[PDB]
C-alpha cells in the first residue's frame, strides 16, 4: 500500500486520494464522499522486476458517510487484514 | 516521523513502519487502531 | 486519441451509473456500457488448475506422486503454514525436472525432500534444527547432509542463514522449567521474560566474543541458558551440575557443550579483570556466575578494552613461534633417472613370488 | 522397509478440523454411512436487535 | 462433550492389522481441553472469544488422547497426543465466559 | 601486496597412459610394493618413498599417480612408476602426461569474521558450521575452490599450475584483509 500521490502544481493530494493518511490508509474523523479511495492497495502482475497493477478500495455509496475506526492486525498466515467501521 | 498505531488493551504508543508483524511493543496483544486525524471538520448543528 | 479532436486527454469516468470512457478535451464520448457477470452464477464457480487445463499432472509417475504426498505428509505435520507446503511442492516440481533427480535411490529423494523443506522454511527465516529433520526422516545424518550439499550447487538456489535469536527463541521454550509441575521443583520455576532477555545478552556476548563462527551454536545456547539460570538464584542453582539440569529439562545436553560452557566462563573471567570491584575480589570460575548481571549491564566498553588486549580457537593460540615454515625447494627431477636400484627393490623374486601363490592359496 | 515403523510418523492432524468447521460453516452434513444429506442445518446468527 | 465422546471412544478403543500381527493400537482415554490460539511459533495463550471475532479467527480447543502401540517391544506410551481441534460453543463447561 | 607467507603446495595429482595391455595379478605377483585386491576393486596400488606419492595401475593401459609437493615431482614419480612397469616385463611408455590437480594453503594471521564474509559475498561463498566448520568459497578466475576458517588460514584446490594459486591468493588477500 502506497501513500497518497500528489500533485505537482498544488503540492496536494489529487481530489481521489484527499482522505488518505500518509501510510495510505483512510483516517479516523473524515469525511468519504462518493468515488474516493479507502485503500490504495495494489499488486504484482506475477500471476525483470515486478510491475505493479492498482487496485484501490474506493468507496461507493449514495451519501456521504464518516469513518470512525479503523482497525489493523494480522493472521497467523502473515495477512495483513484491515477492517474500517463507517456511520450514517 | 512514522506513524503511530494505539495498541487494542494497553493504549500504548507504537511505531511500525515497516513490514513487521503486528505485535504490541510491550504486551502480548495483537491489535492496532490508527490515531484521529489532525485536520478539523465542520459540522451543522441540525 | 480522441477521434473528434486527435489529442490524447481521454480519462476515465462514470456517470451516476454508467461507466465510459470520455475526451476530457472536448467532452465527447468514445465508449461506454460494460458486460460483467452476476451473482447468480458466482454460487456456480467452479476451478481448474492450469496443469489440469493444459495437459500435466497425468503423467506424474507413481514414485513421484508417492514422494509428493511424503512432502505433503511431513510439512503438515510439523504445523507449517500452507505457504510452507506449497513453496515445497513447487521446489521439488521443479527439483524433479533434472535427470539424475528423478533417476535415483528411495533414501536420496527422501532427504531431498528433507532439505526441500529445510531450504523453503529459511526462505520464510523460520528457525528450524537439522537435527529434528533428520530424526523425522528415515536417512543418516551424511546421506542427508551430501544430498542437500548436492542439491544447492546443482540449483544455486539462495541459503538464508540459520539466525542465532531465533533459535534462541524457539528453543527456550522447550524448557519446561517456566511451570510449577510435581517432578520439578517450585525453587527451580521462574518468570520467562527475563529467561530471555538474559539468555538472549549472554548469547549475543558470546557472538561477538567469537565463540560462535565455526562451531555449533546450541552447546553455546544451552551453556548460556545454564549460566542464566544458575546467576538467577545463586543462592541453590550453584550447587546444580549439568546433569541435573537437562535431568530437570528433560532435554539432551551435546558433550561439547561442557567445553563451550568452559570457554565462555574463561571469557567471562577475562571480561571480569576490567571492572575495578571484581578485580579486587579475586573471583573464580564458579563465584564468577553471580555478577553476570553488572558484567552485561556494561559489556559494550569493557569488550571493546578487552578486545585491545581478540578470542581464536585455544589449539592455535599456545604460541606458535613458527607459523606455516616455508619447505624446502626439492622441484628438481633430474635428468632422465636418479636411480635405478629402486626398481630391483620394488620387484618380487622366484621365492617371495611362491610364497605369496601359496600365501592366499 | 524390513525394520520396524511407527504410527505417530502420520498423525494426520487437518483431517478431524477441517472436517468440523467446514461442515458448521457450510451447514451440509453428507454421511455415508446413512446414504443421505442434510442442508441448512445452520445459520449466521442475526443481530437487528 | 463430557460424556458420548468417551462412549465413542471406547467403542473403538482397540485395532490390529491382519498383515503382521501381534502390532495393534489402543486408546485409553481423551480429553478436550481450554479455547485457545496457535502462535506463530508453535505455542499457544489463552483467547476470549472477541478477538475471534475482530480477527476472523475460529473459536476451539485441542482434543488431544493417551495412546498405546507397539514398535519391536510393546511398550510405548503417549500421553497428550492432539487428534484435531474442537469448536466450542458459547457458555459452554468450558468456555471462558461461564 | 603479499605479506611475505607463500602459499605452498602440499599435493599434485598426474595421470599417463601406458600404451599397452596390462594383467594386474602379474603385477601384483611380481612387485613388492603393489597392492591388489580384486574383491574390493579392479585395480593395482603402487607405492614409492622416493617421490613420496601413491599410484594405480589398470589393465586397460592406464596410470595415476598423485601426493607429491611438485608438478614436476609429480611427473618423476610416474616416470618411475613407468619404469617399473616397464621392467616387470610389460611394454609400456610414457605417453600423455597430464596434470590433472594441484592443491596449495596459505595463511594470513589475522582472524577472518567468515559471517562478514558470507554476508558480503553470499553469491558465491556458502558458510555452513554445521557440517564444515570452514566456509566454502568458488572462483571464476581461475576456476579454483577454496576453504577458509577462523584463523585466518585458507586451502586451495583445483588448480593446474602454482601460478594460479598465487594469483588466487593475491586475489582473495584483499577480500580477507577487508
Ligand atoms: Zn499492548
Ligand atoms: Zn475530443
Amino acid at each position: 500500500v502506497m501513500g497518497p500521490m500528489l500533485d505537482a502544481a498544488t503540492r496536494k493530494p489529487i481530489w481521489r486520494h484527499e482522505i488518505l493518511d500518509a501510510d495510505g490508509i483512510c483516517s479516523p474523523g473524515e469525511k468519504v464522499e462518493n468515488k474516493q479511495v479507502l485503500v490504495n492497495k495494489s499488486m504484482p502482475t506475477v500471476t525483470q522486476q515486478p510491475q505493479y497493477k492498482d487496485v484501490p478500495i474506493t468507496y461507493k455509496g449514495a451519501t456521504d458517510s464518516y469513518i470512525e475506526k479503523v482497525m489493523i492486525s494480522s493472521n497467523a498466515e502473515d495477512a495483513f487484514l484491515i477492517k474500517m467501521l463507517l456511520r450514517q | 516521523q512514522p506513524m503511530i498505531y494505539i495498541c487494542g488493551e494497553c493504549h500504548t504508543e507504537n511505531e511500525i513502519k515497516s513490514r513487521d508483524p503486528i505485535r504490541c511493543r510491550e504486551c502480548g496483544y495483537r491489535i492496532m487502531y490508527k490515531k484521529r486525524t489532525k485536520r478539523l471538520v465542520v459540522f451543522d448543528a441540525r | 486519441r480522441c477521434p473528434d479532436c486527435g489529442s490524447t486527454e481521454l480519462v476515465e469516468d462514470s456517470h451516476y451509473s454508467q461507466s465510459q470512457l470520455v475526451c476530457s478535451d472536448c467532452g465527447c464520448v468514445v465508449t461506454e456500457g460494460v458486460l460483467t457477470t452476476t451473482f447468480s452464477d458466482e454460487g456456480n464457480l467452479r476451478e481448474v488448475t492450469y496443469s489440469r487445463s493444459t495437459g500435466e499432472n497425468e503423467q506424474v509417475s507413481r514414485s513421484q506422486q508417492r514422494g509428493l504426498r511424503r512432502v505433503r505428509d511431513l510439512c503438515r505435520v510439523l504445523q507449517l503454514p500452507p505457504t510452507f507446503e506449497d513453496t515445497a511442492v513447487a521446489y521439488y516440481q521443479q527439483a524433479y525436472r533434472h535427470s539424475g533427480i528423478r533417476a535415483a535411490r528411495l533414501q536420496k529423494k527422501e532427504v531431498l525432500v528433507g532439505c526441500c523443506v529445510l531450504i523453503t522454511c529459511r526462505q520464510h527465516n523460520w528457525p528450524l534444527t537439522m537435527g529434528a529433520i533428520c530424526t523425522l526422516l528415515y536417512a543418516d545424518l551424511d546421506v542427508f547432509s551430501s544430498t542437500y550439499m548436492q542439491i544447492v550447487k546443482l540449483l544455486g538456489l539462495d541459503v538464508p542463514s540459520l539466525c542465532l535469536a531465533e533459535l534462541v527463541k524457539t528453543y527456550c521454550s522447550s524448557f519446561k522449567l517456566f511451570q510449577a509441575s510435581p517432578s520439578v521443583p517450585a525453587k527451580y520455576v521462574e518468570d520467562k521474560e527475563k529467561m530471555l532477555s538474559r539468555t538472549m545478552q549472554l548469547v549475543e556476548l558470546a557472538n561477538e566474543t567469537w565463540l560462535v563462527t565455526g562451531r555449533h551454536p546450541l552447546p553455546v545456547i544451552t551453556a548460556a541458558t545454564f549460566l542464566a539460570w544458575q546467576s538467577l538464584q545463586p543462592a541453590d542453582r550453584l550447587s546444580c551440575s549439568l546433569a541435573r539440569f537437562c535431568k530437570l529439562a528433560n532435554v539432551d545436553l551435546p558433550y561439547p557443550a561442557s567445553s563451550r560452557l568452559q570457554e565462555l566462563l574463561a571469557v567471562l573471567l577475562r571480561m571480569a579483570e576490567q571492572l575495578a570491584w571484581l578485580r579486587v575480589l579475586r573471583l573464580d570460575k564458579r563465584s564468577v556466575v553471580k555478577h553476570i548481571g553488572d558484567l552485561l549491564q556494561h559489556r559494550q566498553s569493557l569488550v571493546r578494552s578487552a578486545f585491545r588486549d581478540l578470542l581464536l580457537p585455544p589449539c592455535m593460540l599456545k604460541s606458535p613461534k613458527r607459523i606455516c615454515p616455508v619447505p624446502p625447494v626439492s622441484t628438481v627431477t633430474g635428468d632422465e633417472n636418479i636411480s635405478d636400484s629402486e626398481i630391483e627393490q620394488y620387484l618380487r623374486t622366484p621365492q617371495e613370488v611362491r610364497d605369496f601363490q601359496r600365501a592366499q592359496a | 522397509r524390513a525394520a520396524q515403523f511407527d504410527v505417530v510418523k502420520h498423525m494426520r492432524q487437518d483431517q478431524i478440523t477441517n472436517g468440523m468447521v467446514n461442515a458448521i460453516s457450510t451447514g451440509n452434513w453428507s454421511l455415508k454411512r446413512f446414504k443421505m444429506d442434510r442442508q441448512g442445518v445452520t445459520q449466521v446468527l442475526s443481530r437487528l436487535s | 462433550i463430557n460424556v458420548e465422546i468417551k462412549k465413542i471412544m471406547k467403542a473403538n478403543e482397540k485395532v490390529t492389522s491382519d498383515a503382521d500381527p501381534m502390532w495393534y493400537l489402543k486408546y485409553l482415554n481423551i480429553y478436550v481441553g481450554l479455547p485457545d490460539v496457535e502462535e506463530s511459533f508453535n505455542v499457544t495463550r489463552p483467547v476470549s472469544p472477541h478477538e475471534c471475532r475482530l480477527r476472523d479467527m475460529t473459536y476451539s480447543a485441542p482434543i488431544t488422547v493417551d495412546i498405546e502401540y507397539t514398535r519391536g517391544s510393546q511398550r510405548i506410551i503417549r500421553n497428550a497426543l492432539p487428534i484435531g481441534r474442537m469448536p466450542i460453543m458459547l457458555r459452554s463447561s468450558n468456555c471462558v465466559l461461564t | 601486496g603479499p605479506s611475505g607467507i607463500v602459499p605452498q603446495l602440499q599435493n599434485i595429482v598426474s595421470t599417463v597412459n601406458l600404451g599397452c595391455k596390462l594383467d594386474l595379478k602379474t603385477i601384483a605377483l611380481r612387485a613388492r610394493n603393489a597392492e591388489y585386491n580384486p574383491k574390493r576393486f579392479a585395480a593395482v596400488i603402487m607405492r614409492i618413498r622416493e617421490p613420496r606419492t601413491t599410484a594405480l595401475i589398470f589393465s586397460s593401459g592406464k596410470m595415476v599417480c598423485t601426493g607429491a609437493k611438485s608438478e614436476e615431482q609429480s611427473r618423476l614419480a610416474a616416470r618411475k612408476y613407468a619404469r617399473v612397469v616397464q621392467k616387470l616385463g610389460f611394454p609400456a611408455k610414457f605417453l600423455d602426461f597430464k596434470i590433472q590437480n594441484m592443491v596449495g594453503s596459505c595463511d594470513v594471521k589475522f582472524p577472518i569474521r567468515l559471517e562478514g564474509l558470507v554476508l558480503t559475498h553470499q553469491q558465491f561463498s556458502s558458510y555452513e558450521p554445521e557440517l564444515f566448520p570452514g566456509l566454502i568459497y568458488r572462483m571464476i578466475k581461475p576456476r579454483i575452490v577454496l576453504l577458509i576458517f577462523v584463523s585466518g588460514k585458507v586451502v586451495l584446490t583445483g588448480a593446474k599450475v602454482r601460478a594460479e594459486i598465487y594469483e588466487a591468493f593475491e586475489n582473495i588477500y584483499p577480500i580477507l584483509k577487508g
